[PDB]
């Protein structure tokens, strides 16, 4: 009937409404560069924080009337919240006894038991319990994963498609057999043939790549300048070169210079060939002209978009163009 | 543990259907009949096992337009589920996310035949763990002598 | 405590100094040829 | 044929691939002991050489675990089942054998006073078992790489049977490239002892 | 078609290395669990 | 008299695709750097808490 | 005579009389070095690198100790028993008070080199390490009166265990 | 202090359990659990002679 939005994967983060007050409370009062004494962690309900043994005790071990914090907690957690949402509080006590606490979304194990409607004790790993518990489908984990962000300052990264494999694994480790995997057949649809279902995935599953890469590359271009530096791959080196290349570092130097994507500073024939004359005495790579090295001695962690942008000779023409200006 | 568990378990409130053609009763228990089993363990040690608490209709179960009760905020109801290709990497995760025995992964690398371009990433994150289970295995032995299986086991 | 008094060419010695390799090279010369000129030089 | 006089060993074409000394492998003709062979022709690992089997025989692969693999014995295979037999005959001969010694040993450390040479193992291989090898292959243990064997009782040392890769010979012998020849040094007085 | 005894046949007089007590971790890995050689009594090998 | 003796070599002496697995648990010298391992002092690995936290 | 009409190879029984065969002392002498290696099929097995005479009570006390140090649901110990048994104090003046009945009853095995004794065999995809393995056997090895070393799955590569 | 019959049986049970050369005998000395976890290698007494302990 009504599909809310037809786009190849634009439902990545929450609604800007709920994502507005998502980080209003899930924020990190910045580390004062003090020396932490205790990093406590609690489960606390929406606003039902008491001065009892769960909270008030560990303060009272240190003489802090935690009758105050609970209020300062409820100064931030009593509204905004569906009833009975057990949050995690990361209380952090410094050597001046001044605490600083981040409220955090409920543990994903709490999410998982909700989204499947199972109580404590009903769920279990099959090797302890013998049965897959409540089903799920990947379509659901993608929304448990949207309220679970590592950096609640940067809700974007790590990406969603990369932190759903996290919540999926935590699920399987609890017995939550999701349907898209773990089973012979995916979720059956009244729409079309399995082929007319698989032929509509082979396009979607790859359209996501140019979506996922670009988001993996756009994040790369913002990464620290050292993260874009060159780190040659070590899959080619065989484990006797890989060991004879650890006793004398000279080989792991001449290698780096030998297989280094072309830049304005590495277009020195003698420099790049000085290495190439060191390896041959060591009987290392000898039948691989510079090109087929760069395509194998590249930082594999590069997104495929930029995996090419540095690839000789794509970076040979404009190579001598880009320089330290002045 | 008792704490950190949900007490109130809201129920699946189907928002809008994902189809115009009703899935007639006859075929419902004809496809659900296939789901009451789900594999487990991924090697020669493949174990087709049973799944308890099977939902009844999976044309409607999660493929679109149902709600999930992870209701958290005040103004955010049980969020609706957009269609499949509206979530990123889902039919790509279907290739990646699963129990991977390294026995089954290293024959894929030494033959460079990955079904997915991320199984090279689920491999490292899997070996980078097992090395950690050692660099912690040993940064403990620099304290004392910890000997495996040397204390009683069982009852 | 041999190999201290005697050399390494002791105990680690395959005293079979007769034919570990020559027999092979014998079948090598077998392969190539001998002919008129190979006798004419002998002539 | 008589119940009294029975062939002490009989001809046999192996269908399976048995590990043991009396064993063979796919398709070779071997005269193995009668009692053993008779529980092969019932077992199916072997079949008496009828004129038909002398060309091909349906040997066995552990892959599908049934007699499917046709191994045709042309003159080329008969140059393969010879080098592969002649090889694992040296194996099963030194591995089965237990080559003895008689040596002099005065003093207390139960130490053979003139310890053994790799010459003096190939010498007791060719003497007793007629196994003619290169004494350059016999690797001693770590305890006896320095001083030779040197001690009474049971010593063993490794004999390296090199040329076993084009014979496709593994899992039918205990170790493709070695074999444990098993010494024993039975000390004796000047009456019966040498050196 | 040459086999050189020297490649694979290695007769090296190797120094039996002490279990290094001077470092803690390498003392624990080296703990070859056959130190229960204490059952080496030259017991009756053909009777009981 | 029968004399048993090795056949002549037609292929590689030490078996390669026929090698029996080593037979001792292959915990390599690099997964537990027990001994026999030599590393350049510039390239010292894995001090993520001691002296790799401030790498050079 | 001597061995025939065996009682399934545990001990030989006289052909013309159901009495046990009462062999010689140095019959089945373990003082060989066993040529045939063992193709263990458990994950790890405890082979005897030396030779000796080991009782059944010494082998059962070892099992009761191995069965303590082992994870229960995962690995199931496997103890081999097909080997042949042998008598004890049998002879008549060589027994105490003419009680040849109560001395021979003990049955001990004559183990050569490299016989497998136990097996930490697997019942799941759970795995073991040599450190995780020797730790188990280190309890029982202190009862089995002869020298023994644990070996991993498959054919014991006796180049290394020795 | 239980003489750990061979030297090789020595194991450092506690964090404070270290090795020491107590007169040519490698031993384990711990400040904590002072004699509870102490181990001493088997060797001749510190002051032996050639006729008394060979
Ligand atoms: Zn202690």
């Amino acid at each position: 009937p009504k599909t809310v939005n037809i786009e190849p994967g634009s439902n990545r983060f929450l609604d800007p409404n709920v994502e507005a007050k998502a980080k209003d409370i899930f924020a990190v009062p910045e580390f004062p560069n003090k020396a932490v004494l205790h990093n406590w962690r609690f489960f606390i309900k929406a606003g039902k924080a008491a001065t009892g043994p769960p909270v008030g005790q560990e303060f009272s071990k240190l003489g802090l009337k935690a009758m105050d914090f609970a209020k300062a907690f409820n100064d931030r957690t009593k509204p905004h919240f569906k009833d009975d949402i057990e949050l995690i509080v990361r209380i952090q006590v410094y050597f001046d006894k001044s605490y600083i606490f981040r409220i955090e979304p409920p543990p994903t194990a709490w999410f998982l038991l909700r989204a499947i409607r199972k109580k404590r004790g009903e769920t279990g790993p099959v090797v302890l319990r013998g049965n897959y518990c409540a089903y799920l489908t990947l379509e659901m984990c993608y929304e448990i994963a949207k309220m679970k962000q590592m950096s609640w300052g940067k809700v974007e990264y790590p990406p969603i498609e990369v932190r759903v494999r996290r919540v999926v694994g935590q699920a399987r480790r609890m017995g939550i057999a999701i349907i898209g995997i773990d089973t012979v057949h995916s979720s059956p649809v009244k729409g079309m043939t399995e082929k007319q279902y698989l032929e509509e995935s082979e396009k979607h599953r790859k359209v996501h790549m140019i979506q996922y890469e670009a988001l993996k590359a756009k994040e790369l271009e913002s990464a620290p300048l050292i993260e874009r530096l060159h780190r040659p791959n070590m899959a080619p080196l065989t484990n006797t070169q890989l060991e004879e290349g650890l006793k004398d570092a000279n080989l792991l130097n001449a290698l780096w210079k030998s297989s280094h994507p072309k830049s304005l500073f590495t277009q020195d024939t003698r420099d790049r060939e000085m290495a190439r004359r060191y390896l041959n005495t060591r009987g290392w790579f000898k039948e691989m002209t510079p090109e087929e090295m760069r395509v194998v001695f590249l930082n594999y962690r590069l997104p495929k978009q930029e995996d090419h942008q540095r690839q000789l000779n794509m970076t040979n023409g404009q190579a001598q163009s880009q320089a330290y200006w002045s | 543990k008792r704490s950190g568990k949900p007490s109130d378990l809201p129920d699946y409130k189907q928002v809008y259907l994902p189809y115009d053609t009703a899935p007639t009763k006859t075929e419902l228990d004809r496809e659900r009949r296939k789901f009451m089993h789900a594999y487990s363990g991924r090697m020669e040690h493949r174990k087709m096992v049973e799944v308890k608490d099977v939902p009844q209709n999976m044309y409607t179960y999660g493929k679109e337009g149902m709600s999930i009760p992870i209701s958290i905020f005040k103004d955010q109801a049980d969020p609706v589920i957009g269609p499949e290709w509206t979530y990123p990497g889902i039919f790509e995760n279907k290739i990646v996310a699963q129990h991977w025995y390294m026995e089954e992964l290293f024959d894929r690398e030494k033959s460079n035949t990955f079904e997915s371009p991320w199984q090279r990433q689920v491999l490292d994150n899997q070996v980078k763990r097992r090395l950690g289970k050692v660099a912690w295995r040993m940064s403990m032995l620099n304290i004392k002598t910890i000997d495996i299986f040397h204390k009683e086991r069982g009852a | 405590n041999l190999n201290k008094r005697y050399g390494a060419p002791y105990v680690a010695k395959g005293y079979a100094s007769l034919d570990p390799r020559c027999s092979l090279d014998a079948y090598s010369s077998f392969q190539q040829t001998v002919t008129s000129a190979d006798m004419k030089k002998a002539l | 044929m008589a119940p009294e006089l029975q062939l002490e060993y009989i001809p046999i074409i192996f269908t399976r691939t048995i590990l043991g000394p009396q064993g063979g492998f796919a398709g070779e003709e071997r005269l193995i002991k009668r009692e053993v062979a008779q529980k092969y022709m019932s077992e199916g690992n072997a079949v008496t050489p009828s004129a038909e089997f002398h060309q091909g025989v349906w040997c066995y692969n552990p892959d599908s675990e049934q007699y499917d693999r046709f191994v045709e014995r042309n003159a080329e295979f008969l140059d393969f089942a010879a080098r592969k037999r002649q090889w694992l005959d040296v194996y099963w001969r030194v591995n089965t054998g237990y080559l003895l010694f008689g040596r002099q040993s005065w003093g207390q450390g139960w130490l053979l006073n003139c310890p053994l040479r790799k010459k003096d193992i190939a010498q007791k291989l060719w003497e007793q078992y007629k196994v003619r090898v290169d004494p350059r292959l016999i690797e001693f243990r770590e305890k006896d790489r320095r001083t030779g064997i040197q001690d009474l009782g049971h010593n063993w040392c490794w004999l390296y049977l090199p040329g076993a890769e084009e014979l496709a010979i593994d899992r039918e012998v205990y170790d493709n490239k070695r074999v444990k020849v098993r010494m024993h040094i039975r000390k004796m007085s000047s009456y019966g002892a040498l050196y | 078609a040459t086999y050189d005894p020297a490649a694979f046949v290695s007769d090296d007089i190797k120094k039996d290395v002490r279990r290094p007590f001077w470092s803690r971790r390498r003392w624990a890995l080296s703990d070859n669990f056959m130190v229960p050689m204490s059952p080496k009594p030259k017991n009756t090998i053909k009777d009981e | 008299e029968r004399y048993y003796a090795l056949p002549h070599l037609r292929g590689p002496s030490m078996p390669v695709q026929l090698a029996q697995p080593s037979g001792k648990y292959p915990s390599g010298k690099f997964t537990q750097m027990m001994e026999d391992v030599a590393i350049h002092p510039l390239q010292k690995p894995d001090a993520r808490y001691k002296h790799n936290m401030y790498p050079a | 005579l001597r061995p025939s009409s065996l009682l399934r190879a545990y001990h030989y029984v006289h052909p013309k009389t159901g009495r046990p065969i009462r062999q010689y002392r140095k019959y089945g002498d373990p003082r060989f070095i066993n040529n045939e290696v063992a193709l263990i099929k458990g994950l790890f097995a405890l082979i005897t690198t030396d030779f000796g005479m080991v009782t059944q009570s010494q082998l059962e006390n070892a099992r009761l100790a191995i069965l303590r140090r082992m994870p229960r649901g995962s690995f199931a110990l496997t103890m081999h028993t097909d080997y042949e048994e042998f008598p004890v104090v049998q002879k008549s003046p060589e027994s105490r008070m003419g009680a040849g009945k109560s001395n021979i009853h003990h049955f001990a095995y004559k183990f050569t080199t490299g016989v497998p004794l136990f097996e930490i065999t697997a019942l799941s995809s759970r795995r073991l390490n040599q450190a995780e393995a020797e730790g188990i056997f280190l309890a029982g090895r202190s009862f089995i009166p002869l020298q023994t070393a644990v070996v991993p799955r498959g054919r014991v590569d006796e180049y290394h265990v020795f | 202090h239980p003489g750990l019959v061979p030297r090789d049986k020595l194991k450092l049970h506690c964090e404070f359990c270290r090795f020491h050369w107590v007169q040519d005998t490698l031993v384990v000395r711990c400040a904590a659990h002072p004699k509870e976890h102490n181990q001493r290698e088997i060797w001749l007494e510190p002051t032996w002679t050639w006729g008394k302990q060979q």
